[PDB]
């Protein structure tokens, strides 16, 4: 069953770390977190870890949705990176960042046909040592079905908002 | 195994079913790639490019089509009826694969029946998770989406984003989106990216969150006849300076969401974008492919949006078929096989081996 | 005092030099603000919008500045020869402000001279840090920017930003600015907006700190203007811009020599070079154009590429255009007006009225 963790755990983590790659979703583009997500990335920038964007082609509830915020957050073209030249990279990698993201990240859909998800490419998370999700509740995602990730892994619910959250964890980390 | 893509011979169409990237994906799969010469012009993809990937060129369609297996096209074939049988020069026993609107037209589906080709209407893709590669509604729909704002921006006096000149300050543009689908939900993002300021209303209730992770505000009153919400729309419109129009109830005509009665209520120098044109109009003072104006509104109503931008809609209208057809290129052996169980190919199969298949109307 | 404002019946001109909020304000001063009946449709200002802010609505252009002490235009007026002599209409002993376009069209002075009218030229406001205020050419020319790029864009067959799509990625567009002056800042600006790579080049050398900080990149190659540097410079200019030019998708021309005509920064033979259905908008057409491919009123099809030249860009944003306009008006007359003699004294000091005035 559920670990859970705060800004507090986030920052001991991600600070902590020599590669981190951010997996913006539905729920950064919701909370508008975009700003603080660059600046969450500035400051691991600064303190000497890799950091880089994990866009699923299908992320959000648009194309180019992730882009178009991450554009008008000032994110270089340079770090961000599509997941079909991206989800090798995760195993090296310390932290996968998820932020407002479940049904992308979801391993079901290269698993069982009793998903609606199966079939659909997904970034590879699990892959990278820890996976910190952040969401407000267990609820389910876009399909209306749950993550195996929640009940699994190194995998952390840092359960809030996430344009607070990633505030609260910039705090954190100075 | 050969895969023939003419030109698109209907009138105002500049988008191709093909690309570099996907003729070598289709090289690799086994096929050899004949084109029409010149078929790419109007999307800015040039033929020397094409044989640079390894693909065969034609002189005619005829040519191109002749011995074709498999046969990818963007927009439906023409009949005799219509004025040149293009279906005529497909292969008997082959494969079509375009966005046949077969519902509508079934006039060309029976044509295809009577040649014995297998066609696929790409438009019936179900909307299942791992289709959302191939669904070419979306794909094209999107870029439609962002053109509004473009052709918007285009037939508007002001500028869209606010601007502090030494000399004073200009207001920005306020825009309204009617609609919230995936053409109007990137016309959101490509209005607010341009620095205008952006409303949307909806029918659906889940599309308030979807309008707001955007940075756009959904029209929604404080506080039943719920619409008396109208005068909210109203409230709006009043001071809405270009308005996009989207909602697009399937195979219905297209839901009349701007009267008269409000287009006159309205600021002169206002632009309307009209998406919905061909379905009907949600402005029904909108005439396809013209820009009409009556109380001092433009009411812009182009046809066939997404050929605007043709360039960038071909790769991706082209990358919708490789992706529904890659799967079933078994090549242990040098053949196409059709799984039917796979539902992309029951959904979008509309007519097989000379009889009629899709449940829409048999 | 009594000022008035004409509908401007050149073809093509949308634009005024007049806004409700500059009727309240000469109003405030001490002029009876007369206008025509319907000088500002194309502006998108409405008659009964400037009679709220305290404007008469004159019939005709000629009840309009009859009995008009201070006229304000946007264009020179029209000689007899041009077609209506609006030079006539004007009462003599009146005094004209506009863009007389002075240095070229003698013709338009010799009949203001003639008829005893005070006319004054924006056009040639000194570039001094307190005239921003004043000058037409920066206000006109930042909506020229802005516009370079949505003409680009409505011409470009391809979107501008970079989407990743569940049927692939769309990459953004490229897009490269020739000379960062006040229209070239705003078009990197502007196409920055949209999600595209902006990169620019200039003769001046601060620019590259200007262009850095709207988030584009520079490409390196005596009064607030370039000087001239002559084909030693344009050779070099060619091969050091080359490598983005070809990858390049669309191009905004800004250059301009103020007493020569504009520098050709891309030629036919750099034409063929770029990739095909590539725009290119030339904003200096009116003066040569930085492209000489470059045809004025139209869109020059030719070598698998776009090249648009429109004339009189600022018109095609008429509704922010003109609103700045009548502002520059005012801020030139607002330091002469003399409330309680109620006129109008021009200083014939202020280095503002030396380089404007020309005839009186
Ligand atoms: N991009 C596109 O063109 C389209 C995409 N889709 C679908 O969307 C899905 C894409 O997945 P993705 O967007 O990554 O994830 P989801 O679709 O699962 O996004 C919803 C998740 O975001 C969380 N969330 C909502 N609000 C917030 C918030 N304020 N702060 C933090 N989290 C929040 C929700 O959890 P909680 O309630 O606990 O907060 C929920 O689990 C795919 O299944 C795809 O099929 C469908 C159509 C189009
Ligand atoms: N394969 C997949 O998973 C796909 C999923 N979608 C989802 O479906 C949604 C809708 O996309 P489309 O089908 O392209 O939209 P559409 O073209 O069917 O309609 C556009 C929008 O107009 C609204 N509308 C229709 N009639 C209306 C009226 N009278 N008043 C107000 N609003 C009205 C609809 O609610 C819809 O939101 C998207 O938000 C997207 O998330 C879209 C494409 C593919
Ligand atoms: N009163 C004042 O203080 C004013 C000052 N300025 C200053 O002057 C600068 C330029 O003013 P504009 O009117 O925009 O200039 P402009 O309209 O005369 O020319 C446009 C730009 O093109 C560039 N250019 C000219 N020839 C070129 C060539 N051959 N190759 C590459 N670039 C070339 C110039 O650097 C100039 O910035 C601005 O940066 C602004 O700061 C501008 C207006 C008023």
């Amino acid at each position: 069953s559920v670990k859970a963790g705060s800004a507090e755990d986030a920052a001991f983590i991600m600070k902590n770390a020599s590669k981190v790659i951010i997996v913006p979703g539905y729920g950064m583009a919701v909370a508008q977190a975009q700003h603080a997500l660059r600046e969450m990335a500035d400051v691991l920038k600064k303190e000497g870890v890799e950091v880089s964007y994990a866009i699923h082609p299908v992320a959000g509830r648009m194309p180019g949705h992730m882009n178009v915020l991450l554009a008008e957050a000032n994110v270089p073209y340079d770090e961000v990176f599509e997941l079909e030249e991206i989800n090798s990279s995760f195993q090296t990698a310390d932290v996968a960042f998820v932020i407002g993201a479940n049904d992308v990240t979801n391993p079901a859909a290269k698993t069982d046909p009793s998903s609606p998800i199966y079939g659909m490419p997904i970034l590879d998370v699990e892959k990278a040592g820890t996976v910190l999700f952040i969401k407000r509740s267990m609820a389910s995602g876009y399909a209306g079905v749950e993550n195996e990730l929640f009940f699994r892994n190194n995998t952390m619910m840092l359960f809030g908002d996430a344009k607070k959250m990633t505030e609260q964890i910039v705090q954190a980390m100075n | 195994m050969k895969i023939a893509i003419p030109k698109e011979r209907r009138p105002g169409e500049d988008r191709v079913a093909i690309s570099p990237e996907v003729v070598k994906k289709l090289v690799g799969l086994g096929f050899e790639v004949i084109v029409e010469q010149g078929a790419g012009v109007g999307a800015s993809i040039t033929d020397d490019a094409l044989t640079a990937a390894g693909a065969t060129i034609a002189s005619t369609a005829a040519q191109a089509l002749s011995q074709a297996d498999v046969v990818w096209k963007v927009q439906r074939p023409m009949t005799a009826e219509e004025g040149t049988d293009e279906v005529a020069l497909i292969k008997e026993g082959a494969v079509l694969m375009c966005h046949l609107g077969a519902l509508t037209n079934r006039p060309v589906v029976e044509a295809l029946t009577k040649r014995k080709i297998t066609a696929y209407a790409m438009e019936l893709m179900p909307r299942i998770s791992r289709a959302q590669s191939m669904d070419i509604l979306a794909s094209q729909s999107n870029l439609a989406g962002y053109r509004a704002v473009i052709d918007g921006a285009y037939e508007f006096a002001r500028a869209f984003p606010m601007m502090m000149t030494a000399a004073g300050t200009v207001p920005p543009a306020r825009v309204l989106v009617f609609g919230v689908g995936v053409a109007g939900l990137q016309a959101i993002a490509t209005a607010k990216r341009l620095g205008a300021v952006v409303m949307a209303t909806d029918v659906r209730a889940a599309t308030k969150e979807q309008v707001e992770s955007l940075g756009g505000k959904f029209i929604t009153v404080d506080d039943e006849f719920r619409k008396k919400q109208a005068e909210a729309v109203l409230k709006e419109l009043v001071k809405t300076d270009i308005a996009i129009t989207t909602a697009l109830i399937p195979g219905k005509p297209a839901p009349v969401l701007i009267t008269e009665e409000m287009v006159t209520k309205m600021k002169p120098g206002s632009v309307i974008i009209d998406l919905a044109v061909e379905a009907g109009g949600n402005c029904p003072l909108s005439e396809p492919g013209k820009i009409v104006v009556k109380h001092g509104v433009k009411i812009v109503g182009h046809t066939n949006v997404p050929s605007r931008v043709a360039a960038d809609a071909s790769p991706l209208f082209a990358k919708n078929l490789l992706n529904f057809l890659t799967p079933h290129v078994d090549k242990d052996t040098k053949t196409l096989v059709m799984k039917l169980e796979d539902e992309t190919v029951s959904g979008t199969c509309v007519t097989r081996d000379g009889a009629i298949v899709h449940p829409a109307l048999t």
